[PDB]
């Protein structure tokens, strides 16, 4: 997170390079975020 | 005279755009719907309804839904009197049958009959 | 006052509204003189046209004439006078004071069915 | 808001307006995404007495339309309403 | 009845009743009924032969000035022998009012077109012909406006089913879009939602 | 009550005439438009870095459908068929029968995600908060048949997204 | 003719002697709400839903049992008739269980329909409801007596039409229950008609249980061929 | 029993209108075949036109056949101008549609439809 | 509590499984048949019965407005427990 | 180079909305009105809700009325942004499309925060609104409206004084006032010819008579005057938005007639009457008394009308939708007579035409 950036860029995720046995170094996905962090990343809440 | 004389029967089957096998092979039914026995209300038995015979419904191979090929499966028409429904069916070229309206005949209701001196209409309890 | 623009597109400003309105109202009266007396259209339109003509004749200024005529600009009042004259001629031609042409059927205007 | 002062000055000169006063990019000035729970009020019919539904039934006061003329003197001519009033020019910004 | 009931307008009701009397007395040759609703709306039901005179009077009279034609509609009521009810909605900017003029026709009788009075009637009754099959005599250019180019039947009639009689699909053998008899993977389920109890006693019809 | 857009007469003195003619000959307002587009070049763009940054959303958001459970393992749906009755697109098909212990449970609960208009009437017609519209929206499929959910798919979606759906419901249930 | 004249909402109607207020109102097309009255059963007059007001009379009468005398004016839509209907509906819904989604009568319930049509829109009950122990009367009729409104159509049907006299009422006050008082199976050849005449979901069809809802079923009128009655 | 006519007072002028519409369709069939690049011959198009006229040939009401002539005129104007595509012109010929059996035995074999 | 078939197909909690001679098993060839491994009938069987000292009890599912509508359960019968019609929880009188 | 005849062929988006409305209840027919004009969602919802409330003889609570007017003005801002920017994009200027579409995304965020859907909210319902405003929404509305003045100023700087822009609009599609009245025009098309007409001023609805604003009036009937009228309508919408923010009253959001509006979820799970009413309202729906009404509002594209015919049941017998794009596309032939092809596309642009409302 970086609260000095404007609303929209103030939270981000760097995906992992291996999720469930799939190489995700270049093949990142939007559906790669678990729900407990999916609620925080989409600005539905203030608490991780 | 701006009013011509036409002595022929009213028939509009050539203008409705219905295919012929949905005209000559369909049986329209004109009837007053029965009161639902689960309820005591009689507001649904005031108007005449004309509907059609039920065609084949089969099961979808994918999800098991009910599939049909009959466009007249959900066609229910409402008429105030019987003769309007008859004229509408005869105008559209549908072979129809008519069922007479069934009304409940009046009864003789007496609260004092529950405590008769010598009749079988006494109530065993209350 | 010589208004530069009436405010409505395509509506030219009238230079002499009084003479135009008087001519139009008298023309409406002469056209309406052909309708039978018992017709209610003739009585109502004669009444309103006579009121408008008296108001126009009793006021030399235009701004207070526009204010008391209650019709916006004087040019749309002239337009309405022309439309009333056209309607009066058409109503002479149609003759709608005659009795009703045909009765409707029994349940023509019954709602709900 | 991360722009330098020189870029801000060039931006304001070329735009002609003070862009820093009204920035289109939102920052921490907006309301938080987590709010305390509310307590919404109740309506006027949430009463324990004098709350009979027959005294406030809107749908049951609807009447069938009144038939004025049906086919089964010197009265004045009647307009559908009083004539509309002339609009007044705006005192705030008449553009005149 | 203050908070949750719609307040009633009575001055507008009186004015609309007086104007309905005025119109029905000026034009007795065509006017058959005049009514004013609960929410202050004036409906004038007229004979179909007087569509042009009534509309021209309402457009051109100094006490009417109904210069705007808002909407033109047909309604399909199959139990009537004149099943189509043609509805004109007019707006008067001079008096800030609205009026409704209603007439009737069946499938085979044409109606006189009102393009010569209001110019919106062109597309409006072209759509009415397209959806209900009501012919309008003396029309400039009457064809279909919303349906498909080869469409047979008028869809807004109440004997026309919801899904039609044909459906489109692309066939590779003829390399073309073709029309076939309609078959649904899931039939449209009909719901009987009418309550068996009377809701509004004020609209109760008398028994036979 | 009204104002007169474009009713400004042009002045006919030599100052205004020379100003208009200089504006014609030297192209002043074209330079104004160029300069302001240049000023708009030197601003930070509003572009977010998808998929690493996501647009803001609300706890009321209507995405993918899910079937919830009570906090004991028992599912919440009791086969009352209100959701399929209120569905404006008829996207829900429900078939029910009493199961082994006599409970009133569904045997078939299908939602057609190609018929559904994502209106949220089903989650507000449910008396037990069984059917919900979860916060997930990235569920594009490569096949039409993958968008025809049965009961097992919806139950799996509920088990997948419970940890977020319960929090959204906890955040929003006081507004209902 | 022996007919007398009465008035329903000011409209004159000729009725036979012995006619009730309910039948006189039915003669002009007005259906007074009922919960216990059945046209093929004896008159019990205990649900008190049919309380209508006779004008120039300071008391509402039970329309299902009151005979009309001449000159009577019946006010079916007056203020105090509606007040009586609202009060009786409130008392009926005071102890009813909140089981509408899990009950087979939903969508075809008389209680739901004429609570929406004639009753109020909210509840003033701030106490706890009662619970009634369920009974077993056979594999045909599912019994949930928490939903029963004590309308006593059960006993009137089983005594006057089926002629069994197995159903009854045991208890007093709010603890009064409808049942057989023993583990007895009400097994007759006309048992499902007690499912038919129950206005609430207290008696339901066990084979039909939890299968459909009444609004989505298509109805086809046919003739039974199981015997020669037709 | 008096009704308002549409265009024809009696059957003779209605038959004249039918004749004129058939002449116009018969004239336009070669141009319709050529302009739309249809796979049919001119003879098949004229046989389809005659088949439609013969199918619609059991009517004796002047107003009904006036409406039929009006709708045929709309179709002809719709085809003279290029408003229909090739699919709308070829929709009169049911090439992809399976042949529906007509006798009792085949209908008995294939389903419950009478 | 999932169960398998002689075909090798998983059986859902509703009891559905394709027949051995059924042709509709071809849709799972090269793919998988999705079932829910958490059977609610087996899960609600593990909940202990709650013992209370009243003649009747009230159930709202827990959470108040976040549960089912509040129902009342009678506990007069001693041979059986009182199951809630919504949530499936059962109750027993202490006496 | 000169156009002699224009024949607009439509019907490529005729979905057949009215028949489907006739086959459903009122609550089910509300999203059909959501999807009619897909840039003016809450205005169409408000027109449908006003017609159904007129037929039901009920009125919404004041807070619902203020919410309705505030979101109608936000909807007007969205519609005017889309119309002006797409008009400029068709003529050839592409920068203000992105510049105002950022603010359009912000207004979509407001819609999603209040309803859960960005475009088709299904928020305004007969009886009020479905859900109350969440806490902290109006502060964001206030900040957005505070910066929107500078956004309008920058769009006007790019477009208004340009000679290339005004050369495409100064004498294009001139309409006289009487021809505008006869052809059924409404809204900005009437106002550009000098006709002083506005449905929010002449036949007002919920609390539009409690707010103060001006009405832009053109003088020449061209496309330039209509564009100026739309820009000034943006400014007046901002003014009404500020007034609605400063005058929001407390109270409930639905009508308290629980036989029309569904009860709260907390009282539905506790009270028997509320549970019965919830069941019947979400299965059968409320019954509307028999009658026909015509209710018209001032949508951003003009006079948007619903002609609703109810037979007494819970489903409408007839629902005619009167859209202004129908009449404007009808008048397009008169507009584009004696002009060029590019003038034809500019005339199409200056009529706010969404074909969802045209074909229906
Ligand atoms: S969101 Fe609306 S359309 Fe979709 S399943 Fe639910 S009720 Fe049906
Ligand atoms: S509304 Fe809820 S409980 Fe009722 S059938 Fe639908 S999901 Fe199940
Ligand atoms: S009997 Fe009627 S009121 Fe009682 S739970 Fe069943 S549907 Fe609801
Ligand atoms: S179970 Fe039903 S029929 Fe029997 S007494 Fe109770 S409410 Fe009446
Ligand atoms: S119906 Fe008369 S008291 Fe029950
Ligand atoms: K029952
Ligand atoms: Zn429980």
């Amino acid at each position: 997170e970086d609260n000095k950036q404007f609303f929209g860029r103030h939270r981000w995720v760097i995906y992992t390079t291996e999720m469930n046995g799939k190489n995700t170094f270049w093949d990142v996905d939007g559906s790669m975020v678990p729900p407990e962090w999916h609620r925080w990343l989409h600005c539905m809440t203030d608490d991780p | 005279t701006q009013l011509i004389t036409v002595d022929e029967k009213l028939d509009i089957t050539t203008l409705t755009g219905v295919p012929e096998e949905h005209i000559k092979t369909r049986k329209a039914r004109i009837f007053v719907p029965a009161r639902n026995n689960m309820q005591s209300g009689v507001n649904n038995t005031k108007k005449w309804k004309m509907e059609f015979d039920t065609r084949e419904r089969w099961e979808n191979p994918l999800m098991g839904w009910a599939s049909t090929a009959d466009p007249l499966s959900n066609l229910v028409l409402t008429f105030s009197t019987k003769e309007d429904a008859i004229a509408f069916a005869e105008k559209n070229g549908w072979s129809y049958d008519v069922e007479e309206r069934k009304v409940p005949k009046p009864k003789s209701k007496s609260y004092g009959a529950n405590f008769s001196w010598n009749k079988r209409t006494r109530v065993s309890t209350k | 006052l010589l208004k530069k623009t009436t405010g409505l597109v395509g509506l030219a400003v009238c230079e002499t509204p009084h003479e135009r309105l008087k001519i139009l109202y008298t023309k409406i009266l002469d056209v309406l003189g052909h309708i039978p007396k018992n017709a209610a259209y003739r009585k109502y339109t004669e009444q309103i046209t006579n009121e408008k003509l008296s108001i126009v004749k009793a006021e030399p200024d235009v701004k207070k004439l526009e204010e008391q005529l209650q019709g916006g600009q004087i040019e749309e009042v002239i337009l309405q006078a022309e439309n009333e004259l056209s309607l009066a001629r058409k109503m002479i031609q149609w003759k709608p004071w005659e009795p009703l042409v045909e009765e409707p059927p029994a349940s023509q205007w019954k709602w709900p069915i | 808001a991360s722009a330098t002062r020189l870029i801000q000055g060039l931006r304001n000169w070329a735009s002609g307006r003070d862009l820093q006063a009204k920035l289109q990019l939102r920052y921490q000035e907006i309301s938080k995404r987590t709010q305390p729970p509310p307590k919404l009020p109740v309506g006027p019919s949430h009463r324990l007495s004098n709350n009979y539904y027959c005294a406030r039934d809107g749908r049951r006061e609807a009447m069938p339309p009144s038939i004025v003329m049906s086919s089964q003197s010197e009265k004045k001519a009647v307009s559908p309403a009083p004539p509309i009033k002339r609009w007044e020019l705006s005192q705030d910004e008449p553009y005149l | 009845t203050r908070p949750t009931v719609r307040p009633r307008n009575d001055v507008a009701h009186k004015q609309l009743s007086a104007f309905g009397e005025y119109v029905a007395e000026i034009l007795p040759k065509y006017v058959q009924q005049v009514q004013v609703s609960c929410f202050s709306e004036l409906e004038i039901c007229i004979h179909p032969d007087g569509v042009i005179p009534v509309l021209t009077f309402l457009r051109d009279h100094s006490n009417a000035q109904f210069k705007s034609l808002a909407d033109l509609t047909a309604v399909d009521i199959p139990t009537r022998q004149n099943r189509f009810e043609i509805v004109y909605n007019l707006l008067s900017l001079r008096f800030n009012s609205r009026i409704r003029v209603k007439t009737y026709t069946d499938e085979l009788t044409p109606v006189e077109s009102s393009v010569s009075v209001y110019k919106a009637a062109n597309w409006y009754e072209r759509e009415i012909w397209d959806m209900f099959g009501v012919f309008f005599a003396n029309h400039p250019d009457l064809r279909r406006i919303l349906t498909d180019y080869g469409f047979e039947g008028h869809p807004f009639r109440k004997d026309f089913p919801l899904s039609g009689y044909v459906e489109l699909r692309y066939d590779d053998e003829v390399k073309r879009v073709v029309a076939e008899p309609v078959e649904l993977a899931q039939e449209f389920r009909k719901f009987d939602l009418n309550s068996p109890w009377e809701a509004f006693p004020a609209y109760r019809q008398p028994p036979e | 009550t009204y104002k007169y857009v474009n009713l400004r007469e042009p002045s006919m003195d030599m100052k205004s005439v020379t100003d208009r003619a200089a504006q014609t000959l030297l192209w002043t307002e074209l330079i104004r438009g160029l300069g302001m587009t240049l000023s708009y070049l030197f601003r930070e763009p509003a572009t977010i870095n998808y998929p690493f940054e996501k647009g803001p959303l609300s706890p009321r958001f209507r995405g993918e459908h899910a079937l919830r459970r009570y906090p004991s393992g028992e599912e919440r749906c009791i086969a009352c068929k209100l959701c399929e009755a209120v569905c404006p697109a008829q996207a829900i098909t429900i078939e029910a029968e009493p199961r082994a212990d006599g409970s009133r449970r569904t045997t078939r609960y299908d939602i057609d995600m190609t018929k559904c208009i994502y209106c949220g009437f089903c989650q507000e017609a449910c008396p037990v908060d069984a059917i919900v519209e979860g916060p997930n929206f990235e569920f594009s499929t490569e096949t039409h048949e993958e968008l025809l959910y049965n009961k097992e798919k919806l139950l799996n979606n509920g088990d997948k997204w419970e940890a977020e759906i319960a929090a959204n419901i906890q955040a929003d249930y006081l507004y209902r | 003719s022996n007919l007398i004249e009465v008035f329903v909402d000011g409209q004159s109607v000729m009725v036979e002697p012995g006619t009730t207020v309910l039948q006189a109102c039915e003669k002009v097309g007005m259906q007074i709400p009922r919960f216990c009255y059945h046209e093929r059963l004896s008159v019990a007059g205990n649900c008190r839903m049919c309380l209508v007001e006779i004008e120039k009379a300071p008391k509402v009468v039970a329309a299902c049992a009151m005979p009309v005398m001449k000159g009577w004016n019946i006010l079916t839509n007056s203020e105090k008739t509606k007040k009586a209907r609202e009060g009786v509906m409130e008392f009926l819904l005071a102890n009813h269980p909140l089981d509408c989604p899990i009950c087979d009568q939903g969508g075809e319930c008389d209680l739901q329909d004429q609570s929406m049509m004639f009753g109020s829109d909210r509840s003033r009950f701030l106490e706890g409801k009662r619970a009634v122990e369920d009974k077993n009367i056979g594999p045909l009729v599912k019994t949930i007596m928490t939903r029963c409104i004590q309308c006593t159509r059960c006993i009137r049907f089983a005594s006057e039409i089926a002629g069994v006299d197995d159903l009854g009422t045991t208890g007093r006050g709010n603890d009064m229950q409808v049942g057989t008082y023993i583990e007895k199976m009400f097994m007759s050849e006309l048992s499902g008609n007690i499912i038919d005449i129950c206005p609430v979901g207290a008696l339901t069809s066990k084979p039909y249980a939890f299968t459909a809802r009444p609004w989505e079923t298509r109805k086809t009128e046919s003739i039974d061929v199981m015997d020669a009655v037709g | 029993t008096s009704v308002k006519p549409i265009f024809s007072r009696d059957m003779n002028e209605a038959k004249r209108r039918v004749r004129e519409l058939y002449r116009a369709w018969y004239r336009e069939v070669p141009n319709t075949v050529h302009l739309f690049q249809l796979d049919i011959s001119v003879k098949q198009g004229r046989d389809k036109v005659r088949e439609m006229f013969k199918k619609n040939a059991h009517v004796t009401d002047p107003r009904v056949v006036d409406l039929l002539v009006i709708k045929g005129k709309m179709e002809l104007e719709e085809t003279i101008n290029v408003w229909k595509q090739r699919t709308h012109v070829m929709r009169f010929f049911h090439e992809t549609e399976a042949p529906r059996p007509k006798d009792f035995l085949s209908k008995f074999y294939v389903g419950h439809d009478p | 509590g999932v169960r398998t078939s002689p075909t090798g197909e998983k059986v859902t909690h509703t009891g559905q499984v394709y027949d051995d001679e059924d042709y509709r098993r071809v849709r799972f060839v090269g793919r998988q048949k999705e079932v829910n491994e958490n059977f609610a009938i087996d899960l609600i069987a593990e909940q202990p019965v709650s013992q209370v000292g009243s003649r009747v009890i009230s159930c709202d599912g827990g959470g108040g407005a976040l549960g089912h509508p509040r129902v009342y359960i009678n506990l007069d019968k001693e041979t059986k427990t009182g199951t809630c019609g919504y949530c499936g929880l059962q109750f027993r009188q202490q006496h | 180079e000169m156009v002699r005849k224009c024949d607009p062929h439509i019907g490529l988006l005729h979905r057949g909305t009215e028949k489907l409305i006739e086959y459903k209840t009122y609550l089910q027919a509300l999203p059909y009105f959501d999807r009619l004009d897909y840039v003016s969602m809450m205005c169409n919802e408000q027109a449908y809700s006003l017609a159904v409330e007129k037929l039901l003889n009920i009125q919404p609570p004041p807070r619902a009325q203020w919410i309705r007017v505030l979101f109608g003005e936000i909807t007007r801002l969205l519609n005017h942004i889309m119309a002006v920017t797409t008009h400029a994009l068709d003529i050839g200027a592409m920068t203000p499309f992105f510049w105002m579409f950022e603010e359009r995304e912000k207004m979509f965020e407001f819609y999603e925060r209040v309803s859960g859907a960005r475009m088709h909210a299904a928020y305004v319902r007969p009886g009020g609104v479905h859900q109350d405003l969440p806490l902290g929404l109006m502060d964001d509305i206030y900040e957005f409206s505070k910066n929107f003045s500078l956004r309008i100023d920058e769009l006007e700087e790019m477009l208004t004084n340009n000679r290339i822009w005004r050369n495409r609009t100064v004498d294009i599609g001139v309409v006289t006032a009487e021809d505008a009245l006869n052809y059924g025009f409404s809204g900005v098309m009437l106002r550009g010819s000098g006709i002083q007409w506005d449905l929010r001023k002449t036949q007002p609805y919920d609390v539009y008579d409690q707010v103060e604003f001006d009405v832009p009036i053109g003088s020449r009937g061209d496309c330039y005057d209509r564009y100026l009228c739309r820009v000034e309508e943006m400014r007046q919408s901002i003014r009404i938005i500020s007034q609605c923010l400063n005058k929001m009253p407390p109270g409930e959001i639905k009508v308290d007639d629980a036989k029309v509006s569904p009860p709260k979820r907390a009282e539905m799970k506790t009270s028997m009457e509320s549970l019965i009413h919830h069941f019947k309202l979400y299965t059968e729906g409320y019954q509307v008394p028999p009658g026909a009404t015509y209710t018209a509002i001032e949508a951003p594209k003009g006079e948007f009308g619903v002609y609703l015919v109810s037979d007494g049941s819970s489903r409408p017998y007839r629902c005619k939708i009167k859209a202004p794009g129908f009449a404007h596309l009808a008048g397009l032939d008169k507009m584009s007579k004696g002009h060029m092809l590019a003038d034809v596309v500019a005339i199409i642009g200056t009529q706010d035409i969404v074909f969802g409302e045209v074909d229906r």
